[PDB]
């Protein structure tokens, strides 16, 4: 009669390498790596991102004629761009502080467009009309950014315009606004009539004078002239006053919004598709049950940290010795 | 390795066992086969299974938006975020790499510590009233049959019991 | 006969994790997790901290009515604010890399307030007396910033200002200054007579050209003006000229300064004490015995490095079992 | 037990020793009582304190502020910042937890690796003088009395002045 | 008879450290701490640094007259006494991300892209000289600069483009003078109320003349503002001005190269090659630690301020 | 040490055996001398080997520059790039100390267990042809001479062969 004392052996070939010899095969182990994902752009916690289509940040915070804007709703969790989101300032001209805007607007929470300033009554004294551009066509024809009004001399005069806004809304106000710089002292006379102007805005807290700038410089989108694009938050319960002789891009829409800790933008062709995710990815969202990851570097969430590792496998197991 | 049983003094592994990771295989009166010990295998699933968990669970990870936009004039905080990103990954990488090696190690010598202690214990029941053949295998001196193996598995042989008629047959 | 072999057993009933097992309770064990504070604000490396008790360093280095500039101390570790320090700048406006100043003077060795313009002396062409406002209250009366002249217009005129200060500190020199910018052309007048004025600071590392900006901005502690503030610190040896046709708030009080590589600016309600640390927290100084601390992430010197964990126990002796 | 004797073949451990770690339980003639290894328990003592103050005198840690402040328009840096804090913390806290865990495991691995190397040395000594009843006990085939048993504890058991007396309870047991 | 079992043991006296023992002499170690270097500035990727010897980067890419300063370079080295930068006094905006920027190229080529012979009729192009940047005793300027003045009491509004044709970036450097006096401003320029413009498609920047009388830096009570941008290929860049414009002679046709560094040092430089560079020398190990200098330019180990990490190999030594 | 033959029951090292790592030594009425045992050595050199490989080869770091140059007024970003360096400073110090630390005692309790591993296989072929004597030696009950010590070496000893001749050398 026999007892004798052994241990398991299968038809496994998985391998784990040790300290001390690589390539064991054992019976059991568990892959601590975390390497595939869903090829998807998820919603983060829930929330959704905000696809911007064929527009960048740019174009779709200024009414850029080509950017849907939307709109219904509310909230996201990040921002998407593709690679091919050419369609941003379709008058060429320098964006103040651009990544701020974009870094600020990552992640928001209850966003609502609204006319702070409208079209209609807000400017008796000045020409809301003339404003347009072969720059940034719509329809074959001349328009303009949805958000901004391009003033021009109403006939032969360019009252001094002083207009103000208290911020009504429960939250900051995102305000947006361009200086514009002919390309000759024949357009500046033509445009805005004085010649020498200046634009003055401020609030509590925000503060600068701008001085227009003429010269002829090479042509972008067929404009030899210039128009630069600044933007300031307004705080609940604050004032912000616009002041111009001319030269003045005023603003016709502005945002009302509560900013999160902040996010990221993915710029990406994959897909933004209805799933939800705790880690999402450039090339699509993973799971956060392994602690490590090799999809890649550039995430967003609560993820797994990354690797330049291709395996990870623990051994759970022991040696297999089928022989 | 470092216990001497697995790959040691107990050569291969047994295919025919296939419900635990140790057990036994009988051979008496009134047939053979594997039966794996419930009480070890168990043991140790629950163990083995605690620190898989371990290493997954007690890694914390704060909300991240690791990506990061900077201008043409600002390259030098780009490259230092650059340094923030490539630092983390060789930390990562090289700790990641090095415990999977060390603790697959460890886990080796588990296996191989427990199967060592499971027969330590069964040598200790059967004291004299079985012969060690080698490989990991006992001859019993007497007439073990199933509920005498039973009794042997369980840590519940009674030695008495069988202690005369063994003494005898030397 | 018999002799056995044993191991000890007590009335512990300390536990601690493995990796294999939870809650194993042992016979003895430290604690490697520091998780208790002192709740006091200490010296650090013997040399106590800078308390600005209702006033922030804007107040403070400006010279507010209602900040203590006379004993403040010659040297200081790092720099106390309390959460409702709201005593910063009386008069509105913008200050110029106020974040960058607040660092540079986290932590200095040497400190000396300093007549660098003394009033009696250094403007026979100007009145520095007028120069007091209700935005910046004292004794129930106008006042202004003690380490800063308002200088406005000497009867109807205003001459040209010109003056320089010659660093023969045996070290750097902070310099303040501001630039007042009225809301009407009256006001302009009214304080400085000239309409079209300058003003110009230069070393020989620094250098700016301002101009007023005179605009009607929302009213901010009963000013429709703005009151813009700069700094720069002079090296030994070298020169700073202050030249003006108007709208010059000129230095009065300067400080010298040997600046120590690094520290911070806590901002909290924790009380300051006669104690002395290595690491300081927002709530509580702690021992740095231990290698992890649970107590705070943000703190200033040689300190623990900050977990999450709730316990570090590391066991010592053995499993307990005592039956 | 990775060395199978604490909580192995020795099922509980022993209020009644209280002067050490790990140690024997005499019974003869001349009574009973408990006893600690001194030599094994002290060495034991000074390799864990030595074990401790590596864990924790390894830590050198540079002076740091880490606290820093940016304004409304420095959004990115902030959060960059923000990204080398957190960074460090999963990093220290990951690390922290996980060789606790692990130093934990090796540390009760040691005591019990202790405690069988203690067995294996006094049965080394008795060789056939004594039998192996079980529960990290040994049975003396011969009269052991308290210098006999003493001179277990400190190694100097002269079995040849037993092997006589023993063979023959040996022998009527066998 | 007898059989022993036992192991090995030798004349080794190394030591080694482990969580329980301290100095636990064993037969065989291996160290894992580098502690060497050739101390030496060496080649990365086997092209050799950009040594700017006595002068900064500011007096190198101005073409200052004590920099008669490759193709290519890995790095930059700068000496702790190299002064020779801005010999006029001014502030050089966005100087530190331009040596950024300039740390390492693959290609680097000095051309006229305003060649002086013909680019200014209605100029002088012979008066920009100032005791300042003295070449040999004699007033001199920047190579790569020229101090546009006015000729025969006369400065008309100069319009200038230039079209980058290179298949690369151009990087494009100009100047603004500040006269310390009206005086000088009518002297130099005539017209007193002056503006400057630059533009391209992404560049736009307009700038004006802060006369004042600054204190005296190299004997200097002006100032002159140092500028720069990279002009992508294909893209057309303007210069407009009435005035106080210092415009480019010499501009550089480059291609930027990743992420490089600057060494500030005295060590020599030497013909040899490395992976992992540091201002006291090279490093050369697969040792994956290294207690040389924090400050390393490469694929190097990783720094500590460890004085001693040996890896047992073989066991205690017990002669 | 963990293991109790080294530095335990093994007092001491053997440096007439240059052979190898472990070994045995051997004394019959034909001769006598040191053996490093050529299978045990040559595993644990192997082991050994890759041990110190993977603490190095697995480092591989990432191209950096490291250096960053900031103005007088980004003492800011400057003081978060030194926290940044600082940072890795200490996880890397701390990190190598205690891998070392760490591994080395492994290491020795690795060579330990070799040689108990090579110490409990002849005293399982054994039994009882052979005592104790302690030091990790056996004193065979019966002649032992090369054919039959060479044969214990390859854990092919036939104790049945011996068995009858042993009994008797037990007084
Ligand atoms: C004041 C004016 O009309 N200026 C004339 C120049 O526009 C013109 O130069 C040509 O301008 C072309 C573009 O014409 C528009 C356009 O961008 O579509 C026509 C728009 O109606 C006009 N918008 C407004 C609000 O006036 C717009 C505007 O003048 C500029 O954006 C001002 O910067 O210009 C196109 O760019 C051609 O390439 C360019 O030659 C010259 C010569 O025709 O006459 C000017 O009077
Ligand atoms: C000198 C004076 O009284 N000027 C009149 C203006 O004050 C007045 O506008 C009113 O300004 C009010 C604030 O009054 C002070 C102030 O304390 O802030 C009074 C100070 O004496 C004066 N300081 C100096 C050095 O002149 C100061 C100063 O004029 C302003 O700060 C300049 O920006 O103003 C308050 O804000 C009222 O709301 C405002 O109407 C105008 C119009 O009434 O007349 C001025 O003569
Ligand atoms: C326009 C002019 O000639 N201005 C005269 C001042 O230069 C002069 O002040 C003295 O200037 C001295 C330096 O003289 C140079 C120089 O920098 O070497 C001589 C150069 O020829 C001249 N360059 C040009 C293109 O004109 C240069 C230039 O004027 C300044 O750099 C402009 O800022 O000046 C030196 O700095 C002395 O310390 C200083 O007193 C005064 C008095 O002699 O007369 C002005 O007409
Ligand atoms: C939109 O993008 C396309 C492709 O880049 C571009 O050609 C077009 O001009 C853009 N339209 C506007 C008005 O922005
Ligand atoms: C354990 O024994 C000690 C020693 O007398 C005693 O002081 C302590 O109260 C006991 N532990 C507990 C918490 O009961
Ligand atoms: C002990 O184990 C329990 C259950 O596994 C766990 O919830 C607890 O966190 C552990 N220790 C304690 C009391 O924190
Ligand atoms: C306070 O303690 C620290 C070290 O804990 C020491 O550097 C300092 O000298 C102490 N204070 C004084 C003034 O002795
Ligand atoms: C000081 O702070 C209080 C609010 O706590 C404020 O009402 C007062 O105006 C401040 N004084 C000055 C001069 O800033
Ligand atoms: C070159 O540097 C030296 C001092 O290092 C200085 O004396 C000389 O004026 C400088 N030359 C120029 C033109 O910068
Ligand atoms: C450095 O490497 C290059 C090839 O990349 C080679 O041409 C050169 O000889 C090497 N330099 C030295 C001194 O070894």
């Amino acid at each position: 009669d026999t007892l004798c004392i052994g241990y398991h052996a299968n038809n496994s070939t998985d391998t784990v390498d040790t300290v001390l010899e690589k390539n064991v095969t054992v019976t059991h182990s568990v892959n601590l790596l975390e390497d595939k994902h869903n090829g998807k752009l998820c919603k983060l916690r829930g929330v959704a991102p905000l696809h911007l289509g064929k527009c960048n940040i740019a174009g779709w915070i200024l009414g850029n004629p080509e950017c849907e804007s939307l709109s219904t709703a509310s909230s996201w969790s990040y921002i998407v761009e593709t690679p091919s989101s050419d369609n941003g300032t379709c008058y060429p001209g320098d964006f103040i502080d651009y990544e701020e805007l974009r870094e600020q607007l990552s992640s928001v929470s209850s966003f609502e467009r609204f006319e702070i300033f409208p079209k209609t009554s807000s400017w008796p004294n000045h020409d809301s009309n003339k404003g347009v551009t072969a720059a940034c066509p719509h329809a074959g024809a001349k328009s303009f950014y949805k958000n901004l009004i391009w003033l021009v001399k109403k006939g032969n005069s360019y009252p001094k315009l002083s207009k103000s806004y208290i911020n009504d809304k429960g939250k900051e106000v995102l305000v947006l606004w361009g200086i514009h710089h002919p390309s000759t002292s024949a357009d500046q006379q033509s445009l805005y009539q004085n010649a020498d102007t200046y634009v003055f805005v401020c609030s509590s807290r925000y503060s600068k004078k701008f001085k227009p700038e003429i010269a002829i410089c090479p042509k972008v989108r067929d404009q030899e002239g210039r128009m630069n694009y600044y933007w300031t938050l307004v705080e609940p319960g604050d004032k912000i006053t616009f002041e111009a002789t001319g030269n003045l891009v005023v603003p016709r829409y502005a945002f009302a919004m509560e900013r999160n800790a902040g996010s990221g933008i993915i710029i990406s062709d994959t897909p933004v598709h209805d799933c939800n995710t705790t880690c999402q990815t450039p090339k699509g969202a993973i799971n956060t049950s392994l602690p490590f990851q090799n999809i890649h570097p550039i995430t967003i969430g609560k993820c797994p940290k990354y690797v330049k590792s291709t395996k990870l496998r623990l051994a759970t197991g022991l040696r297999n010795i089928p022989s | 390795g470092l216990f001497g049983a697995i790959a040691g003094f107990i050569e291969g592994g047994w295919t025919g066992m296939v419900d635990g990771w140790y057990g036994y295989h009988h051979q008496n009166e009134q047939g053979s086969g594997y039966a794996a010990d419930l009480k070890s295998t168990q043991n140790a699933i629950d163990e083995i299974t605690n620190k898989v968990n371990s290493v997954i669970e007690k890694m914390n990870t704060q909300f991240t938006a690791v990506g990061k936009e900077f201008n043409h004039l600002e390259k030098r905080i780009e490259n230092l975020n650059k340094k923030v990103d490539d630092g983390f990954l060789d930390i990562w990488t090289y700790n990641a790499e090095l415990l999977v090696l060390l603790e697959n190690e460890r886990t080796l010598d588990y296996h191989d510590s427990n199967v060592k202690n499971l027969y330590e214990k069964v040598r200790s029941q059967l004291k004299n009233n079985a012969k060690e053949i080698g490989n990991g295998c006992f001859e019993f001196y007497h007439k073990c049959d199933n509920t005498c193996m039973e009794s042997v598995k369980n840590g519940t042989y009674d030695y008495p019991k069988y202690s005369e008629e063994a003494k005898l047959n030397r």
